């Protein structure tokens, strides 16, 4: 909620942008939304928690992304959420016990972000 | 369970530009192949000799193909790390020799350059033959401009 | 000067590319074992079916 609460605003803005068709802050919640849109879906028979929905949705809330294509963005979310799996699973296992949004925890956050940033 | 590591994305700036896309294309089938090691599990789904036995009528057939199961074997793989060991020591030697040595070489001549450097005559007391050594680029070219004062008109 | 301290720092450094390349061999080759051992399990369970469903 927290992670993404400001996203679904930001989602309702760039609705709001795309009521349109060259402000940079426009262009830029332009970019934001493509993002949106290009992560918020997904295919069928996916099962999983909260987990990596909070995760990205700070990512996608830290926008540090927004530069990457949002046509590469479902390629790269696809590769983070794997580092995710991967080594911050026990960091996931924190964020869990993180019933709340630790500072600690958004700062493993930030830290694996640019470490997937790199892999990007 | 076994990877040795680069760090990728340090470790595209390790090779010479010949095929580094070609490199990188690696990275990316040995990404591949991580995601696909991770998929499957390392042994085998198992097999219910006393179980599918009694769930079964072939039931001491689950048992004895538990047994033959245990005997029957599925082909191991093969490897060639060594290969790829003995290509990585000889590329480690060749490269170190050459950086260690043609790397030191111009270090060496750049620090006699930084010397000269701090060794700038005074102008006054730099002789016209001073900077003409100095600035060898100032050469009379008396040959192939000989005329007094042995210079292009500009 | 400056670059030739660093050609040699990132010629030198090379080699983890070299442990990367092993590693893809190395998942290659266990890849290939977790499978044949898979593979072995799913045959052994048709077998067990060709009876039982029968």
């Amino acid at each position: 909620k927290q992670v993404a609460g400001t996203m679904k605003l930001e989602l309702a803005q760039y609705r709001e942008v795309a009521a349109f068709a060259l402000d940079a802050a426009t262009q830029q919640l332009l970019s934001r939304g493509v993002r949106l849109t290009e992560l918020l879906k997904q295919g069928q028979y996916s099962p999983m928690a909260i987990e990596e929905q909070v995760a990205v949705i700070y990512a996608g809330v830290r926008g540090y992304l927004d530069k990457l294509e949002p046509s590469k963005i479902t390629k790269f979310e696809n590769a983070f959420l794997s580092h995710v799996i991967s080594q911050h699973q026990a960091l996931l296992g924190k964020i869990r016990t993180d019933g709340k949004i630790s500072e600690e925890s958004d700062a493993k956050l930030k830290e694996i972000v640019t470490n997937f940033l790199a892999g990007f | 369970l076994a990877l040795k590591t680069i760090d990728w994305v340090a470790f595209g700036e390790i090779i010479p530009r010949n095929q580094k896309a070609v490199a990188n294309s690696l990275k990316s089938w040995n990404e591949t192949l991580t995601s696909r090691l991770a998929t499957l599990p390392e042994k085998p789904p198992a097999i219910d000799w006393a179980y599918y036995k009694a769930n079964v009528a072939k039931a001491g057939l689950v048992d004895d193909f538990e047994k033959k199961f245990n005997a029957l074997k599925v082909p191991i793989p093969e490897d060639k790390y060594t290969a790829q060991v003995d290509a990585e020591e000889k590329e480690d030697v060749k490269s170190c020799a050459e950086f260690l040595t043609q790397s030191k070489t111009r270090i060496q001549e750049y620090e006699k350059e930084l010397e000269k450097m701090r060794n700038i005559i005074p102008f006054d007391q730099m002789t016209i033959e001073d900077l003409n050594e100095v600035f060898p680029e100032t050469k009379l070219d008396k040959k192939k401009y000989p005329y007094w004062p042995h210079r292009p008109i500009e | 000067i400056d670059m030739e301290k660093s050609q040699q720092a990132l010629v030198q450094k090379r080699h983890y590319l070299f442990d990367v390349q092993r590693n893809n061999i190395a998942m290659a080759l266990e890849v290939t074992y977790r499978e044949r051992l898979h593979r072995v399990y799913r045959e052994v369970k048709n077998r067990l079916d060709y009876h039982i469903s029968v």
